[PDB]
Order: structure tokens, then C-alpha cells, then sequence
């Protein structure tokens, strides 16, 4: 059917069914880059009548649609073969559903290399390589901040609840 | 895409250009497999319902356009199958072979005779799409239609060009039903009217290779099979094959028919087909409804089973006479496709177990048996004897409304039931058994005008035997005559009587 | 190729192949699952992915593990070293006596064959049990199913028949043993040894055991039963043997279809039934057949199901048999041993044409008088006699002493019986019968027939029971 | 950290669509932030539908579930032995914790056959009629099916003070643990039921599972498995569990609807038909062990419940088809009054004689037989409608019989005692009793014999079949005494 | 069943029929279970007509109880006030027998005619029964009872 | 498009109009379609209103304009009904023409 390669993301949020388009498309050639870069461009472009109702509205009608990307995408050379997705998901209505692909992808060649606290104690700080968790640690051991409240703050919480939770 | 194809090999292209199609109007690459249910990628444009041809040798249907696939039921294995696969058009919907090649054969319903013999190609193909006829193409059956088998002759004396229900639960010699009809339209089949000539269809629906190794086994040993066609989808044979063996069955009777031949086609049994075809919308998540079955497996059946028709001169006169089968469980005609059926067809025949086990073969309730129909396909023999045996097993059974403890309302009565049990004697028919009329009506004489009741019903079997045959052998000059008259005639009435009294005179004593 | 774990939604292992995509059936192999991990391509789901089954121990596993696809079926000893050998699915000593080693193995997968090949034709093989041959006479190389619910001395007399037969039959014998408990087959197993029919100085014993116990995976439980056939399919065609292909329970082989068939994806049928329950049914009874190398005559124990046999399962299997035997809670309860409802264990090869009509007569005979026994019982049941001919009497009275002379005392279980039972060779029962419709027995107590089999014994019985 | 915390995708109804724990392992219970167990039993590729096990409201969506990256086991040890254990092997109980700090899959499966080696043993419950016509082994799966205080309970109750004695004893092989798997009890019975064990202080070799009414439906639905474990464990260390599943009746229902929650279909009686792999599954590793586990068992007394009565329902149907045999126990009688309750016809142990202790055997052969009799005259007799003078006996004694399997609330025999009441009977001793004087001349008649001739009993157990002396004693003992009972 | 469920809603006047009846080999083989138009009524009919109507369909339904011992049991079990009923009854069913022509292959009986005045006399005839000089089931299938009168007489 | 008090006919062909809008739609308002009818926006989905239609069609199509009528339905309501026929919109049907009900009430 086409034998192919869908690296770090994946996942398939359906998004990331589409994203793996890309994570064999854009990633094959390598037009990965370009294209990570167009969707920068893409989102918020977008997002205003070039998106919401103005665009996204199925009273728009359809083949309209695709010509108003077509005159939207080949609206911009964003999307210089990509764009054929766009009027494709266009078709296939997955206009405001393009962030998740978006970042999907986007995540997919940087989540494609990265890595996120996710941890008992604060962070966001975010990675963007695979080897962490040690490095951060002389980041957040430098910075002080975030919301402090963001991420686990062992304190109201774990501990917190501690001496109730003898009793 | 959505729900369907959102495949990052399908999506990865559009991307591009929407780029990468094989033709997908007439290829399609197998989306999925699983299931025998190939979503096949492309062949989107395609006609309706064509048959394509998969790159697994096997032959499917694109029954399903869908809008991004095309649901392509498989006719065969699937270990076979696996995705991408180009599954071709052929740019055609089914026909089968036709011919008349198949008779003296056991087919698969491709029209492939295997058998383990493998085929002999009918080299005629025809459409098994081809419909149902008209009131113009129609016509009257006026034509009686036998089976040898004294009680179905007689008490439901039928006709071609039908669509009766056989009904009861399996081996009773339940096919053995079918089978001394089968084998007693040898003499038909060597009957020089060509309706005589009798083609007979037995359309075996999930019908096991064993079991019709067997039965097939007692039609050699019968060798009827030189005029049947055995269209035979076994329990093995995939799904769509016994759903199809039906309809490619159905087209190549109406052949015969439409070619003035009268062929006979035994739906043995849509039980099975409803089934598997159900089973086969389910898989294509297409639905189950009542009794879980999809409803037009009424339209199905109610277009196919119109296919057996009686057809005017126009069609060389010819017929297809539809005698479908389901085998019950348990009566179970509340069964959904019964109902349907008891809709459809213009009576339906019934067997009761009861006096089976009673040693009743045949054990049919006669009672509920019916043609609708009935006299407009009978014979005057038939008739001079038949109606007022009916009407004195009405009796009989009517007695047996006291026939309980107690049986006698008076000697008459008593006597009723002792002539019904009389009568009885006679309709049970022994494994094989291939009569003709006059032998049936002769024997219905002697007794309808009571004279067995004197005799006791054991001696009636016996005797049943005897006479027969005793007439057979001399009066055939009188029995060519009723014969020939396919009628009784008053004379030979007496003539018989007497050899009859004379005869049952020398059984008795 | 390999393949992650993208799910395991129960057992089933939908494994996304990624450049692989094996055909169906194939055999994956989990790497890392030291449980000798089994996935069964069953579908391509697409995306390479492919439902498969596992068929092993499973826990631990994470999503992407990895498989590594043995890109064919399994492969199981196939032919005489299971003798003996209590096997698993995989075909693997699970009578644990060091490996197996028949050494020509085997995809579990066959086909139906020719009906040429088939059983065109069938003879009635006497089992020397009165009530058994008589109503259900059997044949050579055929599928018996045996109906009969749960626990009911099914298996007692089941092993009765085992013991008079597989004992008495030369040739192999095959036992699938689906769902089936595994104490069962320890008592059997012991049993085995014991009997010498297993005997380890013959691993070419008259049986091969393959266990497949209800503990198992019902995707292992399921297939155990191929596994079955398919060594038998090698001693039937390979071994030429007539084979006893003892099945103990067809039920659980399709109850784990059906049970599947959800999950699969696939609808779960009217009752949940497996859909594909015909098709399995189709492949699995016309696997079995007289070929003319060897027969697999094939005792398959059915489960009722919840005692419906209107139930679609039983109801299609009757099509694939030839002899059916229904054994009827009635009878059962009236603790008759025989237990059957003889007014289904059949053989449609009844037939005065096969069997002689003597005993096919007789049978009718008999067959009616219940029958019209029968037909009385609605009455009588709240409403006694005397509204009834005292022939009617006879007749109900002689059907009950043939219904005790059914009963017919069991050998094996003297544990539960403590009677001695009887074989009765064939025209003591045919005439003892003919006797009783005779009313040569009409004045003798009817304990006299109750557990016994020859009708002399009844005779003899009835004289002591006649005090 | 990073996947050692999860957020809850999305939950509700108790699947939590779980976000990450996808290195999960698969059937790893995971833990709440809400501290509550769930189990990834389906690891789709999207999330983990995690079987949420208990009963909340307690959660939302986001909420961290953290991998406990543990497959489930469940406490198990011998510490559970004077123990009431919820489900998971905690406390309800609140005597602190158990010493179950060992813990044993739940995933365990059924020995081999090789590993497993058939019943010949004995283990009588105390109770008259139940070792006589269904006198017990080990290892055994044995239905019990009765019925909501039909004292349906209170009789397992006295078949575990039955074993008591042999855990006050140092007969191992005599001594059970006991299990008693409480499905859907309620507190109230549970503490009852507790409290009456406490009495009887047999709770020293014994857990109480407890998963009462108000339960979580997987937790219940655990609980067997749980079970499941925990006895096999003593039966690895060649010891003689007892599980009491009752009931599997609630788990099925529990399960079902947690299948049908999970809009995981069913077919029978809305059942989904792997409640049989469910039971199956569980029953499989009820057995009687191969010498190798010390020849242990884990006797499983399955308990179900008929809804009327009715049993050809297809769950009642299929654990018949697993049980090797079932005990009937039909109420009734007890209306009628009968303590017990009982279809005896239906009552079978097809197992039956491999399960005996010869002493009883001794009567006990031609008791079954004499009630086999008796029942037979039940059968033949014994409607408004049948009698003579050979049967009449058979029927005076069946009934005086009946007495004797007659037997009250907590309280169960010993066997010499059982062999010895019942013996009278069999060589026909008290049909010159009527039915009802059977009841007192037993107990009277008992505790004579208990008092002098605690000789003749002892010995009777000591030679643990009879013998003509033993007969011969009890004879004039009886006869006598009886004589002395009566008069 | 909701299709004839709802299908009655929708009706003005029906048949009804009873294939026991057509069983009972009658042609006509109705039954007024509901063979009805609501505008039956003795205003609306003939007060006669509804009158001889209901208590027809009393008589039946009496009859109806007693109807499957003998169904299962001959021409016994009665006391004859009640064999009047039964009698009459099953004149009344007969009565409403009617041949037919357009079936005449069939019935070997040729339809026939009653307008109303003769249909309601003739009931109230038979309810006053007279025909006791005559049988009964020589009193199928014809038009005017006269004829069945006839009819019985010709085969004494 | 407004979407707020009027909706765009969604889907049609189901006598319920799936309708996209009319967001500030009531709960279980009286709607009206463009092809005359009536609906009520019975059924608040957040992306269309099942809406039904309060009559008969054949006549809709998609996209047609609903407009809200932005009025819970009320039916005439009096004491003037009194030898009236009405239609269940508490207006006529006897073919009298109108009753005197001058209070519609909810």
C-alpha cells in the first residue's frame, strides 16, 4: 500500500494519523523542514476568516472551500505540495483540527527529539533532547520561578494531606 | 479522512498532491482484509454490485460502494489475502455458466462441477442477476407435478412452475423427500414430454460435502443425477458462494424454462443462506433485524423465488418450479424468513415428527400441507379419488377428536377411522419410492371405496405391495389406460374393482 | 517483520506490523514472551496491523512490544509421538515427560476434503449398547455428536464408551480435549496410565491425549481442538488409521468463538453467537471425514448450552453430524443410566435398508410407542388414567419397562453406581424388545429391565425382584 | 518521573481513558491520585482503558494516574488466618493488618496434571447429610447452591466448625484453611457471620474475603481471584484450603454490567460468555495437588444462588458443568420445616465415593443405598399415593432417616457421632421409633454413648472403619440403649 | 403487533377473520373478533339485525367455551339445553357458510346471496330453530337456509 | 451566518431538521423554518438543533433558513373553545374558522 516511516509521533491523535502523513511525507525528502516551518506560518494566518467562519463555515460549500485555499493554501506557497492535504482535510473538514496536526508534527521532528517534565515537581521548562532530567536539573537549579503551583510542589498536596491521612 | 482511510499512506500523498492512484476506479488496492471483508482502496468509480476479481485468485463482489472503499465480500480464503492488494475489476457482475452439462452433475455454484471429480465447463454463461418474469411470460400451471410419493400427489397434488415450501426438521429422510420425488421423476425424466424431462436443481445451501456425499451417493444410487444439476455450496463452501448457489441456481432454471424446459429447483435451504448472508451484511456491519436478519432478505428472496415461475409458450412454455425447502427447528416458522415464506408461496408442506417417531415416513401433516393452489394444477384421477379422502381423513382426524379413549361414535365412525388408518397405510411411502398416477389412484380406489377396512391395517402395507404390483403386472392394459387418460376412468374402476376385490381377495387370503 | 503490541484489548493483540504484514494466520512470536508467545494473525487490520490473538500468558507487556513474526502458522509435532502425550495447542508435552518429537509438524489448518474422499457411503458399527445402537446406529469414520448438558455422567459415559470401545478398537485414538477440566483429565489421565492403554512402553498408545483445559485462553481453548484434528488428520490420512476422535467438548470450542467474536470486532450473533460459527463449523466437521486412508470416526461431546439446543450453535452442528445423540435431563433425572433422550439420539442411518429393518422395525416400534406415550403424558400428568384404554396401559407400561431396560447399569462408575454394567451385545437387544412388544415381559416387575442391559438379566432380575 | 505519572484522559463510569502508561505493563494495576486501583486491562493505543476499580466519583479528568507498575497479586499468607480481609486483602476487620505481606499473583493458573493429582481424600464437613451423599475429598469443586437463608450460610458455618476440631487438631490433612469468599454480602450478614466464627473461633484458620453488597463491582469481581491465590498457596504448602466462593451469581452480574459498561457486549442472559473463562479460569486452579505441592488442595465449595429456583440458567448450568457435583439445597422443606433443606435427588457428589472416609463408608454404603431406597421410595413412594409393608419400612425409616440428615443451625458432628445415629437406623433400630422420637433418642442416645462409650466411638474413628466388634458393641450399646432411650 | 395495531385506527369497517374457522373449512371463514363497522347498530341496522347479531355472538361465545373438550372429544359430553346452544351454534355457523362460485374448482359449492332482511329472518329462524324436523351441518354453504332446509331433506 | 436566532439547515430528509445555529435558541423553543413551518428547537446540541418539524414537509431543504421565533410555544388559550375544533396549535380545525381564544398560554 506504501511502505513507509512514521518516527516520533505517532501516537495518532488522528491528528497524528495525519501528523504520520507528514512523518512519512515531509520527514521523506525532508521538506520536513520547510513544512514544520509553513505550519508556524500556517496556524494564525489562518485562524481569522482565512479560517473561522469566513472560511471553516460548511455554508461556505465545499469545492468553495477548497477554492478559497486553493485561493487560502494556494493562497500561500505554505504549502507548496503540502498544501494538498490542506485541500484535502479541507474536503475532509479538519480545518480547526489542524493545531493537533500541527503540533503533532511539529512536536513529531521536535517530539522528535525533546522531552518534557511530567514530574513531581514543577517544571515546563521543556527539552528538546532526549538525554534530560539531568541537565534541567542545573536549570531548574539556576532559575527560580513558574507557577510553583506548575508542577508538583510536594506540599499542599503530598504532605499536605499527610497528618490527616493518619488522621 | 475520516473514520475510513486516514491511512498514512492514503493521507501520506495528498499531502503532496493527492498523488498515488491506481486507478481506484477500476483497481483498487486492498485497504483491509480481515474478515474476508476487503475494504478495498479505489475501484471507486466502479459499476454496482460488479464482481471483481482479487490478486487472490478469488473472484469477489463489490457489493458495497462505499464512498472510499469498496466492501468486496470474498469468495474464498483470506490467509490468501492481505492488504494493497489489487483487486481488478472485471468490469463485471456475475453470470454463471449455464448449460445443461450440469445435469448428470455436482457442481459449485461458479459452475465448476467439482465434486472431487472437478468440473465440466456448461460452456453457456448467463447472468444469475436475471429477474423475475411477468404476468405475459407467465402463465397457468394446469400441469400436475409428482414426486411418487401418493400422499404429496395426491393430497397435494402439484404442479410446475412453482414455489412451495417444504418444510420440516433435518433427515427424516427429510431430503428423502426430495429424493423419491427426485427419483421418480427418472421415469419423467425418461417421460417424453420434456416438462416431463424434468431438470432437476438441487441447489444444496451449506449442504456438507459429506452429507451430500451421502446423498449424492443415494442419487448415484438412484442415477438421477443424468437430469440433475446439483448446485451445491457445502457448509464448507464460503459464504457468499452457498448466499449465491440460490440465485445462480435460480437464473440457470429459468433457463430450462425459458428454453421450455421445466426444470425443478430444490432450495435446500435458504435456512442456511439467510444466515450466512446476514452473517455477511453483519460482517460488513450491515445489519442483522428481525431474528437478526436483515429484512430484504425478503426482497432476496421474494425476487428470487418469483424467478420459478410458470411461463407461457412465449418461454417455450416452460418452467421453473420452485419447491424451496427450510428445514425447521422445532416447527419454528414464526422464524421471520417463514413468515415471509408463508407470504410467498403458494402452500406449504408440512411434517410432523409425531408420526415419524410413530413410524410415520412419510409423517406430514397433510392437514396443515396445502396448496393454495391445489386444484388448479391437479388431475381428474387424482381428483375422483383424492377429494373425498381428504375429506374422510378430515373425518379421521375429526374422529380422532374422539379417537381418543373411546373411538367409536357408532361402527361408522369407528369404521372412519379404521378406513383412515386404512388410507394411512398407504401414505406412508418407505425410503425410495417413485410412483405413477395410476398406480397411486388405484391403490387410493380400492380403499377410498372401502374395502381395506375389512382388511386391518397392517395387511394394508402388505397388501399395498402386492396389489400394486399384482395389477401392475396384469392389467396394464387397464392401468395404460388410466394412465393414458391421467384420469380414472369408470371402466377400468370396475374392471380394477374387480380385479381389486378379486386381487385383495387373494392378498387377504 | 516485528511488530509493536499497539493494543491488547483482552487476548487480542493487535500488533501493528509496520513493513511486515504476513498473511493470516500467521504465527507471530512476542519477543520477550518467554510464554511461548503465539499471536495468531487473524486480521489485517490494516496499517500492517493486524489483529491477532494471543494465545499465551500475557501480562508485563507494554504497548510497542516487540513480536517477532515466525511468518507462518504455528508448527506442531504432528504425528505418533503424541501417543501417549498429553499435548497442547502448541503441541507441547503438557503430560510434561520432556519434549515431543513427531517430527513432521503441522499449521493446524486443513481443509474440507473431496467429497470423493468423502464418506459417500457409511456402515453401522455396533457399540453393543442397546439403546445406543439402536436409535443412533453408527458409522464408521462419521461425526457423532454427543448433546448432552453439564457433568451429567455425560462424562461417565462417555469414558463408559471409551473404556468399552477405545479399549476394545485397535486402532489410535485421539483425544482433543476442549475446555476441558483439568481434573478431568487427571482422573482420566490417571486413569490412563492405569488402564495401560496408556502405558509410557508405547508412546504409540491407542491414544493421543490433547488437553486444552477451560483455564486456557479461549483463543488457545478454541484452537486446542485443531490441533486435535490435525494430528488425527495425520493419523487418519498419514497413519491410515481409523481414529476415535474423542472431543470432549465441541461446545467450548465454539463457545470461544462465539465469546470472541465481539471483541473481534466482529458482532456477537444472536445469542452472541460467533457468526463465523459455520464457517468454523464448515472447516472444522468437514475437516474431519472418512477418507479412504483412514476414518476419523468422531465422538464430540456438545454441551447444550444452557440446555437450548434451538440455540444456533447446536442448532447448525446438527447438520454436520450423522449421529446425534441428545441426552434428555428427563431421563437422566429419572437417574436412568443410560441418561439419552432417545427421541434424539439418532443417526439419520437408521434405516431398515442399512440396519435391517428388524431393528430398525423394532425400533420404530418402539420409537412410536413412546412416542404415543408421549402423546399421553399431558393428559395423564394431572389427570391419571382410566380416561385411557388399559392397551394404552400396556403399551405405556411396556414403554417404561423398555425405558428401564434403557437403563442399562454403568461398569466404570460403580462410584456412582455401584452396579456392574452391562454390554449388551445386539440382538439381545433386538429381541428384547421384541419380547416386551411381545409382551413376554407385560407381568414382570419393571425394575427388572431398570440397569440392566441383556434381557435374560431382566429376566433373571425380575424373578429375584419377583422376590 | 514522566510516565510514572499519567493524567487521566478522560473518566467517567469508571474507565478512565488514560492518558500515557502506555510502557504500562499489561494487566498492571496502576494507582490513583485518588490512591484508588484501577487496572489498564485494555491498553489501547490511544490510552489506557483502565478498569477503575471502586467506586467513585472521587476522580476527574486530568487526574494523575500513576503506574504502580504492578501486575496484581494479592496479599496472601497464612496471616489471613484470623483474618477478615476486604477484597485487596485489607483490613474491614480494622484488627490492623494482617501478616500477608507476601503476596501471590492472582494470575496463577491451574496445575498441570502431572502437577495435580486426583482426590481419594476425605474431609467430611461434620455434617451427616452432606458426608454421607456427598462425603468430601479435596481439592474438589463442589456446588453448593441453596439460597438465601435457607440457612444457606449456616450450614457452611458448621462444616467449618467441623474443621475446627482437625485445626484444633494437628491433623493438617484434616485441618482447612477456610476461605470464605463473600460476594455481595452485606455488612450486617458479614457481621454476623463473622461474629459467629469469632465465636467459634475457627477464624484462626480461616480468612473471611469479604466483598459486601455495596462493593465495587471489579473489586468484587477480584475478590475470587483473590481467592483464587490465596488457598493455592496453601496448597503449595501441601495444605487443605477451602474456598467459598459465594457467589459467583453477584460477580457475573457485576461483570457483566462492567462489560456492558464497556459496552463490551454479552450474548445469554445478558451475560457475556467468557463469565465461564472467568469461571473457568477460577475453578481450573481449584485442585487437589500433586504430591509435589505437598499434595495440597485448594477444595473449592463454590456456592450459587437459584433465582427461582432455576439452574438449566445458563450460569447455573455452566458451573454444574465445572462442579463435580452440586448439592442441592431446596427450601422447601424448610418451610415444611426441614433443617436441612434439601433436593437430595439432586444432591451429588459425582465424585461421591473417591471422596469417603471408610468408618462412615462402612455405614454409609448402605445408607445412601437405604435412602437411595428410601428415595427410591420416594420416588415410588411417597406421594399420596404408594405403599406395602417392605416399602413401609423403607419409608418409616427413610423418614426417621431423614431426621437424622436433619440437622440444626450451627452446629455440625463428628463423624463417629454420624456414623453412630445413623447406624441405629441402618440395621434398623429405631423404625420402632417414629419419626419423631428419632431427634431425641439421637441426642439422648448420643451423649450416652459419648459418655460411656466414648470407647466404642474413639474407637470406632480409630479403626476409622468399622468392624463387627465395633457393630457388635454399638450394637447392645444402641439397642439398650435405646431401650434405655425410650424406656 | 404494531402494524395491524396501529392499521385498526385507521379502519371503518374490518374483517376479521379466523383461519380456525377457514380450518373449520368454512368459507366464509371470518370472525367477528372485530369484523365489524362501527356503524353496527340497531338505529343504524335494523334494531333486528343488531339484536339477532349480539345474541348470535352470545351464543357462540358459550358454545366457544365448551368447544375444545369437544374438539378434543366427538358429539358427548352435554346436557342438552346446551345441545340446543351447540346445535344452533353450529347451524349459525353454517348458516354463515357460503359457497363459492368464483372458487368453484376449488369448493365444488357455487356461491351465493343473502341480502339482509333474508340473511337477519334466517337467523331469527334458526335462533327460533326450527330445523330440528331437520339436521344441521346440511346447513353449509348455501345462500337462502331454505336451500340447506332442502338440501338436508333430499339426502334423508 | 447567524446562527443564533436563525440556523441553516443542517440535514433534511428526517423531518427533523438538523439545523446548525440558531445558538441562542431557548430550551425547547418554537422555531420556524423557511418554507413556512414551524419546528421547535427542541434538542440543544451544541452544534445543531434537532428541531422538530411541526408539520409536514417535504417542502425544506438544506441549508434553509430557520429563524427562530425566539418564543417558547404557547397555544391559544380562553374559555371561548367552547364549541370548538381545534388543531393542536389551539387554533382551529372545525373549519368554522377561528375560535375566540385570545390567550395563547404556554
Amino acid at each position: 500500500f506504501a511502505k513507509l516511516v512514521r518516527p516520533p509521533v505517532q501516537i495518532y491523535g488522528i491528528e497524528g494519523r495525519y501528523a504520520t502523513a507528514l512523518y512519512s511525507a515531509a520527514s521523506k525528502q525532508n521538506k520536513l523542514e520547510q513544512v514544520e516551518k509553513e505550519l508556524l506560518r500556517v496556524g494564525q494566518i489562518l485562524k481569522e476568516p482565512k479560517m473561522a467562519a469566513s472560511l471553516l463555515n460548511p455554508y461556505v460549500k465545499r469545492s468553495v472551500k477548497v477554492k478559497s485555499l486553493s485561493d487560502m493554501t494556494a493562497k500561500e506557497k505554505f504549502s507548496p505540495l503540502t498544501s494538498n492535504l490542506i485541500n484535502l482535510l479541507a474536503e475532509n473538514g479538519r480545518l480547526t483540527n489542524t493545531p493537533a496536526v500541527i503540533s503533532a508534527f511539529s512536536t513529531m521532528m521536535s517530539v522528535h527529539r525533546g522531552e518534557v517534565p511530567c514530574t513531581v515537581t514543577t517544571a515546563s521548562a521543556l527539552d528538546e533532547t532526549t538525554l534530560t532530567e539531568l541537565k534541567t536539573v542545573l536549570k531548574s537549579f539556576l532559575s527560580k520561578g513558574q507557577v510553583l503551583k506548575l508542577e508538583v510542589k510536594i506540599d499542599p498536596s503530598i504532605m499536605g494531606g499527610m497528618i490527616v491521612r493518619i488522621g | 479522512k475520516t473514520g475510513t482511510a486516514e491511512v498514512s499512506s492514503i493521507l501520506e500523498e495528498r499531502i503532496l498532491g493527492a498523488d498515488t492512484s491506481v486507478d481506484l476506479e477500476e483497481t483498487g488496492r486492498v485497504l483491509s482484509i480481515g474478515d474476508g471483508i476487503a475494504r478495498v482502496h479505489g475501484l471507486r468509480n466502479v459499476q454496482a454490485e460488479e464482481m471483481v476479481e482479487f490478486s487472490s485468485g478469488l473472484k469477489g463482489m463489490s457489493l458495497n460502494l462505499e464512498p472510499d472503499n469498496v466492501g468486496v465480500v470474498v469468495f474464498g480464503n483470506d490467509k490468501l489475502i492481505k492488504e494493497g492488494d489489487i483487486v481488478k475489476r472485471t468490469g463485471a457482475i456475475v453470470d454463471v455458466p449455464v448449460g445443461e452439462e450440469l445435469l448428470g452433475r455436482v457442481v459449485d455454484a461458479l459452475g465448476n462441477a467439482i465434486d472431487g471429480k472437478g468440473p465440466i465447463g456448461s460452456k453457456a454463461r448467463r447472468r444469475v442477476g436475471l429477474k423475475a418474469p411477468g404476468i405475459i411470460p407467465r402463465i397457468s400451471v394446469r400441469e400436475p407435478m409428482q414426486t411418487g410419493i401418493k400422499a404429496v400427489d395426491s393430497l397435494v397434488p402439484i404442479g410446475r412452475g412453482q414455489r412451495e415450501l417444504i418444510i420440516g426438521d433435518r433427515q427424516t429422510g427429510k431430503t428423502s423427500i426430495a429424493i423419491d420425488t427426485i427419483i421418480n421423476q427418472k421415469r419423467f425424466n425418461d417421460g417424453t414430454d420434456e416438462k416431463k424431462k424434468l431438470y432437476c436443481i438441487y441447489v444444496a445451501i451449506g449442504q456438507k460435502r459429506s452429507t451430500v456425499a451421502q446423498l449424492v451417493k443415494r442419487l448415484t444410487d438412484a442415477d438421477a443425477m443424468k437430469y440433475t444439476i446439483v448446485v451445491s455450496a457445502t457448509a464448507s463452501d464460503a459464504a457468499p458462494l452457498q448466499y449465491l448457489a440460490p440465485y445462480s441456481g435460480c437464473s440457470m432454471g429459468e433457463y430450462f424454462r425459458d428454453n421450455g424446459k421445466h426444470a425443478l429447483i430444490i432450495y435446500d435451504d435458504l435456512s442456511k443462506q439467510a444466515v450466512a448472508y446476514r452473517q455477511m451484511s453483519l460482517l460488513l456491519r450491515r445489519p442483522p433485524g428481525r431474528e437478526a436478519y436483515p429484512g430484504d432478505v425478503f426482497y432476496l428472496h421474494s425476487r428470487l423465488l418469483e424467478r420459478a415461475a410458470k411461463m407461457n409458450d412465449a418461454f417455450g412454455g416452460g418452467s421453473l418450479t420452485a419447491l424451496p425447502v427450510i428445514e425447521t427447528q422445532a416447527g419454528d416458522v414464526s422464524a421471520y424468513i417463514p413468515t415471509n415464506v408463508i407470504s410467498i408461496t403458494d402452500g406449504q408442506i408440512f411434517l410432523e415428527t409425531e408420526l415419524f417417531y410413530k413410524g410415520i415416513r412419510p409423517a406430514i401433516n397433510v392437514g396443515l400441507s396445502v396448496s393454495r393452489v391445489g386444484s388448479a394444477a391437479q388431475t381428474r384421477a387424482m381428483k375422483q379419488v383424492a377429494g373425498t379422502m381428504k375429506l374422510e381423513l378430515a373425518q379421521y382426524r375429526e374422529v380422532a377428536a374422539f379417537a381418543q379413549f373411546g373411538s367409536d361414535l357408532d361402527a361408522a365412525t369407528q369404521q372412519l377411522l379404521s378406513r383412515g388408518v386404512r388410507l394411512t397405510e398407504l401414505l406412508k411411502q418407505g425410503q425410495y419410492s417413485p410412483m405413477a398416477i395410476e398406480e397411486q389412484v388405484a391403490v387410493i380406489y380400492a380403499g377410498v371405496r372401502g374395502y381395506l377396512d375389512k382388511l386391518e391395517p397392517s395387511k394394508i402395507t402388505k397388501f399395498e405391495n402386492a396389489f400394486l404390483s399384482h395389477v401392475i403386472s396384469q392389467h396394464q392394459a387397464l392401468l395404460g389406460k388410466i394412465r393414458t387418460d391421467g384420469k380414472i376412468s369408470e371402466e377400468s374402476d370396475a374392471k380394477l374393482k374387480e380385479i381389486v376385490t378379486n386381487f385383495l381377495a387373494g392378498f387377504e387370503a | 517483520t516485528t511488530g509493536r503490541i499497539v493494543a491488547v484489548i483482552g487476548a487480542v493483540v493487535d500488533v501493528q506490523f509496520d513493513e511486515g504484514l504476513p498473511p493470516i494466520l500467521n504465527a507471530l512470536e512476542v519477543q520477550g514472551r518467554e510464554t511461548r508467545l503465539v499471536l495468531e494473525v487473524a486480521q489485517h487490520l490494516g496499517e500492517s496491523t493486524v489483529r491477532t490473538i494471543a494465545m499465551d500468558g500475557t501480562e508485563g507487556l507494554v504497548r510497542g512490544q516487540k513480536v517477532l513474526d515466525s511468518g507462518a502458522p504455528i508448527r506442531i509435532p504432528v504425528g505418533p509421538e503424541t501417543l501417549g502425550r498429553i499435548m497442547n495447542v502448541i503441541g507441547e508435552p503438557i503430560d510434561e515427560r520432556g519434549p515431543i518429537k513427531t517430527k513432521q509438524f503441522a499449521a493446524i489448518h486443513a481443509e474440507a476434503p473431496e467429497f470423493v474422499e468423502m464418506s459417500v457411503e457409511q456402515e453401522i458399527l455396533v457399540t453393543g449398547i442397546k439403546v445406543v445402537d439402536l436409535l443412533a446406529p453408527y458409522a464408521k469414520g462419521g461425526k457423532i455428536g454427543l448433546f448432552g448438558g453439564a457433568g451429567v455422567g455425560k462424562t461417565v459415559l462417555i469414558m463408559e464408551l471409551i473404556n468399552n470401545v477405545a479399549k476394545a478398537h485397535g486402532g489410535y485414538s485421539v483425544f482433543a480435549g476442549v475446555g476441558e477440566r483439568t481434573r478431568e483429565g487427571n482422573d482420566l489421565y490417571h486413569e490412563m496410565i492405569e488402564s495401560g492403554v496408556i502405558n509410557l512402553k508405547d508412546a504409540t498408545s491407542k491414544v493421543a491425549l490433547v488437553y486444552g483445559q477451560m483455564n486456557e485462553p479461549p483463543g488457545a481453548r478454541a484452537r486446542v481442538a485443531l490441533t486435535g484434528l490435525t494430528v488425527a488428520e495425520y493419523f487418519r490420512d498419514q497413519e491410515g488409521q481409523d481414529v476415535l476422535l474423542f472431543i470432549d467438548n465441541i461446545f467450548r470450542f465454539t463457545q470461544a468463538g462465539s465469546e470472541v467474536s465481539a471483541l473481534l470486532g466482529r458482532i456477537p450473533s444472536a445469542v452472541g453467537y460467533q457468526p463465523t460459527l459455520a464457517t468454523d463449523m464448515g472447516t472444522m466437521q468437514e475437516r474431519i471425514t472418512t477418507t479412504k486412508k483412514g476414518s476419523i470416526t468422531s465422538v464430540q461431546a456438545i454441551y447444550v448450552p444452557a440446555d437450548d439446543l434451538t440455540d444456533p450453535a447446536p442448532a447448525t452442528t446438527f447438520a454436520h453430524l450423522d449421529a446425534t445423540t441428545v441426552l434428555s435431563r428427563a431421563i437422566a433425572e429419572l437417574g436412568i443410566y443410560p441418561a439419552v433422550d432417545p427421541l434424539d439420539s439418532t443417526s439419520r442411518i437408521m434405516d431398515p435398508n442399512i440396519v435391517g429393518s428388524e431393528h430398525y422395525d423394532v425400533a420404530r416400534g418402539v420409537q412410536k410407542i413412546l412416542q404415543d406415550y408421549k402423546s399421553l403424558q399431558d393428559i395423564i400428568a394431572i389427570l391419571g388414567m382410566d380416561e385411557l384404554s388399559e392397551e394404552d396401559k400396556l403399551t405405556v407400561s411396556r414403554a417404561r419397562k423398555i425405558q428401564r431396560f434403557l437403563s442399562q447399569p454403568f461398569q466404570v462408575a460403580e462410584v456412582f453406581t455401584g452396579h456392574l454394567g452391562k454390554l449388551v451385545p445386539l440382538k439381545e437387544t433386538i429381541k428384547g424388545f421384541q419380547q416386551i412388544l411381545a409382551g413376554e415381559y407385560d407381568h414382570l416387575p419393571e425394575q427388572a429391565f431398570y440397569m440392566v442391559g441383556p434381557i435374560e438379566e431382566a429376566v433373571a432380575k425380575a424373578d429375584k425382584l419377583a422376590e
